């Protein structure tokens, strides 16, 4: 069972620039009867299959753009990047074939640099049907921000509350390289009643200034 | 062109089986081994299987030995992943793909089919309720889906017209069950005066809702 360690788990370069990934492995690839190493590359895109990169370590199939370059020996594996575009964002997986069990590596994730972008952020009451059923889900959306540390939080008549919330983030956007994250204060039906104002709020831990949105439910 | 149609995937209980096919065409099928690949929740690839050109011979990850049975109906172009007594670690989204260069031992896999989910789960299958999300330059409209399982739930908006400006969120658990957002944001003189509606999908309970957001 050859363990392939793919180091770093994730990498952040800016549009542009040379991205290098590493893949550890525990056996030499390389066969000494063809001189060949037995180590591929694959990239995978949220929500797609893998996709074929580079093959024997260093050939590239056909169609990938030259950008992508595979290297090395042994148990030390190098892919590069040589200049990342947008569409790069993907996990890239190394993977041995050298002997039955083929084993992949846990992935490195490519993060794309940019400047700084304040989310927009969004917040939306109960919908009617949802509190005719007795619940109340407040929900509040930060959408194309970037960096990726962003923190909510939700106030209700001015007290903070952190019960009933429950965050989700996208991948980075291939488009602008920003991410978006989606926020739920989840209530009951007498609980959201009882209270007037809604606060939502993203903050950051590098400044003081927050951006605040809010609604009133009678108005 | 290569194409390998995947199906079969679903909900199972503990236990129980599942057959997945893989349908290929555009390759001369009789001349290439085939594999499948599983990929758990936290995104990490796990070869399943191998089977030879004409059958003869089969490999399995030893994880499922015993349990998963490799069969290709070399005829019909097709692969399949017979799987027993089920376990919740086998939860993964499965891809069957082609072993290349046709020869002994591993390789590496050009072709990958686009994948089947498989849930193993004591959980019963739950529909989403769709509740629209209106607004109390742009305006960001939104619908919620809420309290649905198994996965997975497809949301589109306005019956995929509106591609560019759209976020659908990952799926949280929430008492055992799944829960997502989509927003879409659309200039000031598309909404409200047109229509922007929601259209969620969940497959597994056969619910197909539209839900138009109408301002508050």
């Amino acid at each position: 069972d050859i363990v392939m360690t793919q180091s770093p788990s994730s990498l952040a370069m800016s549009v542009g620039q040379k991205v290098t990934m590493n893949c550890k492995s525990s056996q030499s690839l390389l066969n000494s009867s063809n001189q060949k190493n037995y180590l591929a590359w694959y990239q995978q895109k949220p929500g797609q299959s893998p996709k074929l990169l580079v093959y024997f370590a260093s050939t590239r199939e056909s169609g990938v753009p030259d950008r992508f370059i595979g290297s090395g020996s042994g148990t030390d594996f190098t892919l590069t990047i040589s200049s990342a575009q947008a569409e790069d964002l993907a996990d890239y997986f190394c993977q041995q074939y050298y002997s039955t069990p083929p084993t992949f590596g846990a992935g490195t994730k490519l993060e794309l640099k940019r400047a700084d972008a304040a989310p927009t952020v969004s917040i939306f009451p109960p919908s009617s049907e949802q509190l005719t059923s007795g619940g109340a889900s407040v929900v509040c959306f930060l959408n194309n921000f970037y960096p990726k540390d962003i923190n909510v939080k939700w106030k209700i008549d001015g007290s903070e509350r952190q019960n009933g919330v429950l965050n989700s983030w996208t991948d980075q956007d291939s488009k602008d390289s920003t991410y978006s994250m989606s926020s739920t204060l989840t209530l009951t039906k007498d609980e959201y009643e009882r209270h007037n104002s809604y606060t939502c709020e993203a903050t950051h831990k590098t400044s003081t200034s927050p951006i605040v949105k809010s609604f009133n439910r009678n108005e | 062109e290569v194409q390998l149609v995947e199906s079969g995937g679903g909900l199972v209980k503990p236990g129980g089986s599942l057959k997945l096919s893989c349908a290929a065409s555009g390759f001369t099928f009789t001349r290439y081994a085939m594999s499948w690949v599983r990929q758990t929740p936290e995104k990490r690839l796990e070869w399943v299987a191998t089977i030879s050109n004409g059958g003869s011979y089969t490999y399995y990850l030893d994880s499922v030995k015993g349990r998963f049975t490799l069969s290709r109906d070399n005829a019909k172009n097709t692969l399949y992943l017979q799987m027993s007594s089920l376990r919740s670690e086998d939860t993964a989204m499965y891809y069957c793909a082609r072993r290349e260069g046709g020869q002994a031992g591993p390789a590496w896999f050009v072709y990958w089919g686009q994948g089947t989910l498989v849930t193993v789960s004591a959980a019963k299958t739950t529909p989403p309720s769709v509740y629209p999300l209106a607004p109390g330059s742009m305006v960001t409209l939104g619908c919620l889906v809420k309290g649905y399982f198994p996965e997975p739930v497809t949301v589109t908006w306005n019956s995929g017209s509106l591609s560019s400006g759209v976020h659908t969120f990952p799926a949280v658990l929430q008492s055992d069950l799944y829960t997502l957002s989509s927003s879409v944001t659309v200039p000031s003189s598309t909404w409200p005066s047109e229509t922007v509606t929601c259209n969620v999908a969940h497959p597994a309970s056969s619910t197909k809702v539209d839900k138009k957001i109408v301002p508050r």
